[PDB]
RNA sequence: CGGUAAUUCCAGCUCCAAUAGCGUAUAUUAAAGUUGUUGCAGUUAAAAAGCUCGUAGUUGAACUUUGGGCCCGGUUGGCCAACGGGGCCUUUUUUACUUUGAAAAAAUUAGAGUGUUCAAAGCAGGCGUGCUCGAAUAUAUUAGCAUGGAAUAAUAGAAUAGGACGUUUGGUUCUAUUUUUUUCUAGGACCAUCGUAAUGAUUAAUAGGGACGGUCGGGGGCAUCAGUAUUCAAUUGUCAGAGGUGAAAUUCUUGGAUUUAUUGAAGACUAACUACUGCGAAAGCAUUUGCCAAGGACGUUUUCAUUAAUCAAGAACGAAAGUUAGGGGAUCGAAGAUGAUCAGAUACCGUCGUAGUCUUAACCAUAAACUAUGCCGACUAGGGAUCGGGUGGUGUUUUUAAUGACCCACUCGGCACCUUACGAGAAAUCAAAGUCUUUGGGUUCUGGGGGGAGUAUGGUCGCAAGGCUGAAACUUAAAGGAAUUGAC
RNA sequence: GGAUAGUGGCCUACCAUGGUUUCAACGGGUAACGGGGAAUAAGGGUUCGAUUCCGGAGAGGGAGCCUGAGAAACGGCUACCA
C-alpha cells in the first residue's frame, strides 16, 4: 500500500522477458551514446531523457542497447547533478506549498499536507547519507531550501 | 491530608521507641 | 512486507490438500524452498514439482497426492542443543514412530533422525507428518 | 498474529510486560506491598492472645434467626480491639471479664464466616486451658 | 476445478488476463512505423508515446497524447513493426 | 437445616475412614491454559487508544560451486545390502550458531556393589580356621579457554581506480652480519615507466519513492453571484374579530388587528433533484463563476535501487456546549418575568426574552468521537449491479468524419449486495469473527469476580469550567451474555 | 611530589573540562548476609535458603592505638555517648 494514505493500486511497467535488442532495431550503441550527451547538456534530467528516446526513437531501454543505466553515463561524462532529481524534486513541491501557506493561514488542510511533504524528504535523505552521495551534515531546513533550488 | 510512606530511619526509631515505654 | 517465504508457500500447500486439490502454485520461490521440498518428496509426502523461470525469483508448481495431514513452519529459528531435540519432538509429532522435525545444519539442511546418524545439530525449522 | 512479540531478540520486552500485569493477581500484591504487617490485628502470625473487656451478643444475618454469643477482646502485642465468636453452646459462662484468651482466625482468610456479621476470630483457650477439654469435661478451670 | 493443467494455460484465456497475472509478465504495447502525407521520411512511434512526436523533416505532428493510447493524425499511414 | 410431625441440633444404638496417631489456624506449592515462552482473552460477557505523523525498540524480498566419474573405506545385518567416512579428477575481513575436550570442592541428588536379623542408614566386608575384592559412574544453565563444521543470519572489498599480478627499467630512504672515511652487498618503505588480463558495476519484487499523460470528486482557502422564505417598515382596499389548546386565559384591535396589493432593508440558510451514490486521516463536506495550491485510481518496453512495516518519547488536527476581547444581532432560545390550574389520549400547554446561535483573534481537547470489530502481508469463492480509468467490437445515434451519448465483451481500483461453509462460535451470527490442543507470518495497546471508585492523595496542563495519570482500608456470593417455554 | 609492603585522586600543588543515562543512570523500599542447596513438579515453572560446608561482617554505640610475622583484637588498653 502507499506509504502515505490507504491507496492500494498496482499500475507500473512490465519489462519484456528478452534481453538482447530486438532484430527491426539497428543503430549504433555510440549513435544512441551521442544521443543521451546531447540532451543532457540542454538540461534534461535522467527521466525525461528516457521518455524522449521511448517513443522519438527506436529505444525500448537504454540499459539493453547500450551496456549501462543513464544516470551512470551522464556521471561519466561531468554532467551529474549536485543533488538526486527525486528528492530535488521533493523540495521543489515543499517550497510552492510553503509559499501558498504565507497568505492563507487558515487553510488547515494544507498545513497537514506539507507535514507528510517534510516527512518524506527526511526519510530519503537519511537514505542519501548512509551510501554517501550526499556530504554527511547534510540537513533540510525551512529557510534555506529556496536558494536550495532557486 | 497529604499521605505519607515510612522511611527506613522513622520505621526503625518508632519501635524502638516503643520498646522503651514497655521496659 | 512478506517476512518470510517460507512461511507463505507451506501455507498455500496445507490450504490445497484440504480442499482436496491435486496441484498448487506458489510465488515467490527460492533456495531454502527448493530444499525444503526435497525432503517432503524423499519420504512420499509430494509428487514431482516444477519451477518456472521469469528473470523475477520463479514460481513454482506442486502436485499433490493426498498423503500430508499437515505441515508448518517453526519461527522464530530457535537454536537447537543435541539434548533437546527429544523434547521438539514430543511436543510436534502425533506419534513416536512417524512424522519429521527438519532442521538447519552447517551439514546441511536435513530431517532430525539423519541428523542423530551424523550426529550433527544447529536451528529448527519446520515439520512434516 | 496473537499480539505479542515473537522475535528472537525480544526478550527484555516480554519480562517487563508480565511484571506488569502479575500486579493484578490479588494475593501477590499482598505479599510484595507487606499488607499484612502495616494493618490487620495479627500482625501476620497464626494466633494471638488478648484480654476480654465485655461479652456480646451478635444477631445473625437473616435467613437464619439467632442471637450468637462474642466477645470484645484487646490484643496484648498491639492495643487493638477485635470481637471473637466463642463455640460450643453453654461454653459462654467459662469466660468473663479480664480471663486471658488465645484467639484463632475463623478459617476464611480474614473473611466472616456464615451468618455472623463481622466476626473474623475464634477463641481456642481461656486462662491456659482449652475450651474443646472444658466442654467434655476432661479439665477444670481456676478462678481469679 | 479439482484437476486442472496450471502449466499448459489456453491462449485464450491467456490473452484474457492482466498483464501482470499471466504465468509470466510481458507488454502489451508495441512500435510502429509512421509517414507523413508529404515527406518519404519514415519514423517509429511508441503505441502510447506521451509526447506530441513531430517529423523530423519539419514541424508537423504525427500524435497527441491520450490516457491511453496515443492518437495518430489525419492522413498519415502507418504500419505495425 | 431447625416453628412438635428434625435423613443436618442434643443423647442412645449401629455404621464409615485413617490408625500409635488424628483434628484445627496461618503461609506457600499443585489443582490454575484464573499470569498464558511452551499456552489465555478483547462484536454483544472485563478489555482496540478520537485521528494521522514520528525517535528509541522489535522485524525486514530474491541471487554467487551445482552436478558427474574413480579408488580406499569402517559398522551392522544376514559374498552381499544398508548406514557412516577419506582421497583424486572434472577450468577448482569480523561476528552469531552448533560438535568435541579440559574446567565446575565435599555433603545433598540420580545410580553400581554389599542379607545393617528387614528397613531408614552405613561404607563396609568376604574366604582357610594367613590370603583377598572394594570405597564406581552420571548430572552440573550462563560467562571464560581449546577444537571440527560452513547450512542459516549479519558485516567488508576494484568506480574523481588511488585496484591486482610486475618475476620491466629509473629515483629516494633506512638498518646491518660479514670481508676489508668509503664502496660492494643483503634486507624497509616510497615514487615513475613498460607490460599482462574476458581488466572491474546481480536482478529490476503483482515491495517502495520520483517524473510524465488524459481525466475524476457535495476534498480545502480566498473573492464573487443567485433563490425563495422569515421579521420589520412605508404606501393600499375592506370592516370585527384575530392567536392558541384537549378546553381556555394573558395578549393585539374601529386611531382598523388578522387578510389583500405595490415596494424596501437586515441576518441566517441552501428544499425538491437526494440514492443500500461521491470525497476526506478522522471530526466532516451540497446555489453560480474566478483564482491558489494539494490528492487517489488508471496508462507506461521512463527513472532510482531496499530507500521498508509497526511504534514509548514528541508533534499537527479534533462535533456540540463552554471561556476572554471586537463586530453583528432576522430566526429560534438554558436563565428570568408572566397566563391556566380545569380535564386522564390529545397531562404538558400560552406570551415576552438575557447569554447563545453567525464572524474575526486567542483558549479548551471531551461524545453511544460506533462497524460497539488495531495496522501490514499471503491463501481459501463464485455471480451480476453500480462509481472512476483503460482495451476491443463488421454495433446504435448525433453527421457525410473525429469527438460526445448508448449497447456487448474483458480488466485494474472502490462503497455495497446475493449465493456458498472445507471452517469458526455459548449462541445470535461471521469472506473473516476462517486457515488454533493438527496450538509459532511481523508488530503496537488493553483485561484478570462485583462494590468502595474514576473517589482520596501527589504530580502536571488550563483564565476558569475542568483534562491526563490514579490507590488502599473495608465489604459481598454472586453481578453478567445468548437463546427456549409461557402463569394471574 | 608525599605516603604505603606495594599499584592507584590514596592525598597535595599546578593544569584541562570531563564521566554516567530510556540497552533505565540517580533516588526510594526490602518483615535482604551471598552460595552449595530445600519444597512441589508430565514438560516448561513458582516459592524458600537466620541454621551442620565455603566466603563476609560484628562483639552495647562511635573513634583511636600498643605489642606482634599476623589485630584497627574487645574473655587487650584509652576517651566520649547510653
Amino acid at each position: 500500500g502507499r506509504m502515505h494514505s490507504a491507496g492500494k493500486g498496482i499500475s507500473s511497467s512490465a519489462i519484456p522477458y528478452s534481453r538482447n535488442a530486438p532484430a527491426w532495431f539497428k543503430l549504433s550503441s555510440e549513435s544512441v551514446i551521442e544521443q543521451i550527451v546531447k540532451y543532457a547538456r540542454k538540461g534534461l534530467t535522467p527521466s525525461q531523457i528516457g521518455v524522449l528516446l521511448r517513443d522519438a526513437h527506436g529505444v525500448t531501454q537504454a540499459r539493453v542497447i547500450t551496456g549501462n543505466k543513464i544516470m551512470r553515463i551522464l556521471k561519466s561524462n561531468g554532467l551529474a547533478p549536485e543533488i538526486p532529481e527525486d528528492l530535488y524534486y521533493l523540495i521543489k513541491k515543499a517550497v510552492s506549498v510553503r509559499k501558498h501557506l504565507e497568505r492563507n493561514r487558515k487553510d488547515k488542510d494544507a498545513k497537514f499536507r506539507l507535514i507528510l511533504i517534510e516527512s518524506r524528504i527526511h526519510r530519503l535523505a537519511r537514505y542519501y547519507r548512509t551510501v554517501a552521495v550526499l556530504p554527511p551534515n547534510w540537513k533540510y531546513e525551512s529557510a534555506t531550501a529556496s536558494a536550495l533550488v532557486n | 491530608k497529604p499521605d505519607k510512606q515510612v522511611s527506613k530511619l522513622q520505621r526503625k526509631n518508632k519501635a524502638k521507641q516503643l520498646r522503651a515505654q514497655r521496659i | 512486507t512478506r517476512s518470510s517465504v517460507l512461511a507463505d508457500a507451506l501455507n498455500a500447500i496445507n490450504n490445497a490438500e484440504k480442499t482436496g486439490k491435486r496441484q498448487v502454485l506458489i510465488r515467490p520461490s527460492s533456495k531454502v524452498i527448493i530444499k525444503f521440498l526435497q525432503v517432503m518428496q524423499k519420504h512420499g509426502y509430494i509428487g514431482e514439482f516444477e519451477y518456472i523461470d521469469d528473470h523475477r525469483s520463479g514460481k513454482i508448481v506442486v502436485q499433490l497426492n493426498g498423503r500430508l495431514n499437515k505441515c508448518g513452519v517453526i519461527s522464530p529459528r530457535f537454536n537447537v542443543k543435541i539434548g533437546d531435540i527429544e523434547k521438539w519432538t514430543a511436543n510436534l509429532l502425533p506419534a513416536r514412530q512417524f512424522g519429521y522435525v527438519i532442521l538447519t545444519t552447517s551439514a546441511g539442511i536435513m530431517d532430525h533422525e539423519e541428523a542423530r546418524r551424523k550426529h550433527v545439530s544447529g536451528k529448527i525449522l519446520g515439520f512434516v507428518y | 498474529g496473537k499480539g505479542k512479540p515473537r522475535g528472537l531478540n525480544s526478550a527484555r520486552k516480554l519480562r517487563v510486560h508480565r511484571r506488569n500485569n502479575r500486579w493484578a493477581e490479588n494475593n501477590y500484591k499482598k505479599r510484595l506491598l507487606g499488607t499484612a504487617f502495616k494493618s490487620s490485628p495479627f500482625g501476620g502470625s497464626s494466633h494471638a492472645k488478648g484480654i476480654v473487656l465485655e461479652k456480646l451478643g451478635i444477631e445473625s444475618k437473616q435467613p437464619n434467626s439467632a442471637i450468637r454469643k462474642c466477645v470484645r477482646v484487646q490484643l496484648i502485642k498491639n492495643g487493638k480491639k477485635v470481637t471473637a465468636f466463642v463455640p460450643n453452646d453453654g461454653c459462654l459462662n467459662f469466660v468473663d471479664e479480664n480471663d486471658e484468651v488465645l484467639l484463632a482466625g475463623f478459617g476464611r482468610k480474614g473473611k466472616a464466616k456464615g451468618d455472623i456479621p463481622g466476626v473474623r476470630f475464634k477463641v481456642v483457650k481461656v486462662s491456659g486451658v482449652s475450651l474443646l477439654a472444658l466442654w467434655k469435661e476432661k479439665k477444670e478451670k481456676p478462678r481469679s | 476445478v479439482l484437476v486442472q493443467d496450471l502449466l499448459h494455460p489456453t491462449a485464450a484465456s491467456e490473452a484474457r488476463k492482466h498483464k501482470l497475472k499471466t504465468l509470466v509478465q510481458g507488454p502489451r504495447s508495441y512500435f510502429l512505423d509512421v509517414k507523413c502525407p508529404g515527406c518519404l521520411n519514415i519514423t517509429t512511434v511508441f503505441s502510447h508515446a506521451q509526447t506530441a512526436v513531430t517529423c523530423e523533416s519539419c514541424s508537423t505532428i504525427l500524435c497527441t497524447p491520450t490516457g491511453g493510447k496515443a492518437k495518430l493524425s489525419e492522413g498519415t499511414s502507418f504500419r505495425r513493426k
